[PDB]
């Protein structure tokens, strides 16, 4: 597309970062489970 | 202009981290840098004219018999960018020598649906 | 046209919409609607919020407030007039939407905390502790101990919970942290004016003297506040163990949990510095003194500042001498660091020795870390490294040799490491692009013409600082929009996949987005660690 210009660092999937991941997506997981949902 | 440039940026970087550092000790971590120093001394030293007597040992016939003022521009060129620069050019340390060899990024980018360039764009 | 480049939502919402979608993947969609209107307007009333969102009614307001100051993402503050009519006045909390935005590293940082009892309890036990402090906010012993059936094993909880508020993290509920910053300041600064009585002139006013000086006073016994407490800690009852008091309830401190966290970009200039063995002792020196250190800017000068000169000069001079006395940081000997000889000293003499200011000002021999003379430095050591690794490493030099003297001008850069008219003036005018060269003329005729002058290139600061910061949240506010994506395009399989608790293109589809949800909050826990050092000091 337009941007062309170079891109950062962050960007490998040799990452040993999977637990943060978990951590994150179950945390989201327990909010939304949570009786302080109020959606829509 | 423009290679032997870099050519002497080079020698005289491999001059610091050969006066600095022993060799032998730079391509792995076994025990690194002889324990750093073995707890290093009071040595603080550098070359103080011996960096041009490295540059007279080995030459290009040219004009290049500059010194003191194409010295102290190179000295520039690795402190306006680079390296330690303590009190009047004293050991030159801080990640060039891992550098050489911010650290291990391979395999950049990804070509799919999805990421990568998405950043710097204009904003 | 097909605007696919994310055109539509480019320019239209920076420093809003990262609030909006922090909160509206958690808290549902009503609470990003009342979240949004605070941040857009400031103050406004329960009434302001039913009038402005035009589509919810007070029922509905009201309820989503409750769920927002339970995650304490709402700041109260009650007001009154000169006739009455006491109302209530609703603030955003940045620290509330600061809890949800890092939500895995508060569980991550608290796991590879404790000592030799490793991987055995705390994986389970703990694990579920801390979340669900951080997802039900404000928790009590009583109401949460209640929920196991046939509590054998009801001690475990006591021994993980007396030492992990013994030395940080868990603390007293806001009773204090839901009030605003400047009506803390400002009901302080008027109750200690109308309380002096009538007295001499002496420069009109005096007043100002002394309601400069006591009110602070007790404004460090607010900020005294919420810290280590001996109300709650070492409560000795007889015949038994040493416990807390499990009556109140308490919350997380999001304020030695930021000084810790600093701690890792520490040891990474370290590592930066230095290999493995004296990068690993400053590591454990400073790992040492964490819960004791001052921290990310007081709320002293976060608002209230009254034009004085004195103030704003000896404000740095004060937290100076904060930083000489402490009831022990200070105490940073050889035995104390190796308690948990002459090697470690020498390699802490490099440390003294290393020249860039960390482990500095050891005038009787015991040693010290400095903050205030590190900050600029750290700040400033990720700001070369972010254009040095994107944009270029000519680009970084181009950057570098601005800050080498004040004002190098154009004559004289061309005279360092590179020659001119070739790509110079591409890199500069790319670097003008990115706030980073701030141009300035000088005339030669008499409207300020682009002919008849010439230019001046200095770079300064708190404008490159701000905008890259502004960026990082930027992408941030991206990088959690583009997840909300794949929800619309899971809505029909992440639903139906409950009952389970062989159609194989849904291996392909199924197994397909989740490296897809994973990698990107992979990429978010580094844009946090890249993101912290602009709010930091």
């Amino acid at each position: 597309e337009f941007p062309s210009i170079p891109l950062p660092i962050n960007g490998p999937i040799t990452n040993k970062e999977r637990s943060l991941a978990v951590k994150y997506i179950n945390f989201g997981k327990t909010v939304k489970d949570g009786p302080f949902y109020t959606g829509s | 202009d423009i290679e032997f440039i870099n050519s002497l940026l080079t020698i005289v970087w491999r001059f610091i981290s050969e006066n600095t550092f022993p060799n032998g000790f730079k391509n792995f971590e076994n025990g690194p840098k002889k324990n750093v120093f073995y707890a290093p001394n009071v040595k603080n030293y550098s070359t103080t004219q011996e960096i041009l007597e490295f540059i007279t040992a080995a030459q290009v016939a040219n004009v290049e018999l500059t010194p003191s003022n194409i010295r102290s521009l190179c000295e520039v060129l690795v402190y306006d960018d680079k390296l330690e620069k303590v009190t009047h050019d004293c050991y030159r340390v801080t990640l060039e020598s891992i550098l050489q060899m911010f650290n291990y990024f391979k395999m950049f980018p990804a070509s799919k649906h999805d990421k990568e360039v998405v950043y710097f764009d204009e904003w | 046209v097909m605007t696919i480049s994310s055109l539509e939502q480019r320019t239209l919402n920076p420093d809003l919409f990262l609030y909006k979608e922090l909160v509206k993947a958690h808290l549902g969609e009503r609470a990003a609607s009342v979240i949004g209107m605070l941040v857009a307007l400031g103050r406004l009333s329960v009434r302001e919020l039913v009038e402005k969102i035009d589509g919810m009614d007070v029922d509905s307001v009201k309820t989503t407030l409750v769920s927002l100051t339970q995650l304490r993402c709402v700041k109260y503050l009650q007001e009154t007039a000169i006739s009455g009519k006491k109302t209530t006045y609703y603030y955003y909390n940045e620290e509330g939407i600061h809890i949800l935005l890092y939500s895995g590293l508060i569980i991550d940082e608290i796991i590879t905390q404790m000592r030799v009892n490793d991987e055995e309890e705390h994986k389970q036990l703990v694990a579920e502790i801390v979340q669900n402090v951080i997802s039900l906010g404000s928790l009590t012993v009583e109401d949460y101990l209640s929920s196991v059936t046939s509590d054998s094993m009801k001690y475990t909880i006591s021994s993980l919970f007396v030492q992990l508020c013994e030395m940080g993290y868990l603390i007293q509920i806001s009773k204090l942290h839901y009030t605003p910053i400047e009506d803390l300041w400002q009901f302080l600064y008027e109750k200690h004016y109308k309380n002096i009585p009538r007295n001499s002139p002496l420069s009109d006013l005096k007043k100002r003297s002394q309601a400069k000086m006591n009110a602070k006073t007790d404004f460090a016994k607010i900020i005294n506040k919420p810290n280590e407490l001996s109300q709650i800690l070492t409560v000795d009852p007889k015949t038994s163990l040493r416990i807390v008091k499990p009556t109140v309830s308490l919350t997380i401190n999001l304020d030695r949990f930021m000084k810790g966290r600093r701690s890792k970009q520490l040891i990474n200039l370290a590592k930066t510095r230095v290999g493995s063995v004296t990068a690993q002792v400053y590591k454990i020196a400073l790992r040492l003194t964490e819960q004791k250190s001052p921290k990310i800017r007081d709320p002293l000068t976060q608002t209230g500042l009254l034009q004085d000169l004195e103030e704003a000069k000896s404000f740095q001079d004060e937290a100076e001498l904060v930083e000489e006395k402490t009831p022990g940081l200070t105490f940073n000997a050889i035995d104390l660091a190796r308690h948990l000889a002459s090697l470690i000293n020498s390699h802490l003499k490099i440390l003294a020795s290393s020249n860039f200011p960390f482990l500095n000002e050891t005038k009787p021999g015991v040693y010290y870390v400095p903050y205030s003379k590190l900050m600029p430095v750290l700040k400033s050591s990720v700001y070369e490294y972010v254009i040095a690794s994107t944009l270029g490493p000519s680009a970084m030099r181009l950057s570098r040799c601005i800050r080498d003297n004040k004002l190098v001008s154009e004559k004289i850069i061309n005279s360092t490491a590179l020659m001119k008219e070739k790509d110079i003036r591409s890199t500069l005018a790319s670097l003008i692009r990115y706030n980073s060269v701030e141009i300035q003329e000088v005339p030669r005729t008499a409207d300020r013409s682009a002919s008849r002058a010439v230019f001046l290139f200095r770079c300064k600061e708190t404008h490159s600082y701000n905008f890259m910061r502004q960026n990082l949240e930027w992408n941030m506010a991206n990088l959690l929009f583009k997840k909300e994506k794949l929800k619309q395009e899971n809505s029909t399989l992440l639903k139906k996949a409950n009952r389970d608790d062989l159609l194989p293109s849904e291996l392909n589809q199924l197994k397909m987005v989740n490296e897809r949800e994973l990698n990107v909050f992979a990429r978010l826990s580094r844009l946090l660690s890249l993101w912290e050092v602009f709010q930091m000091a």
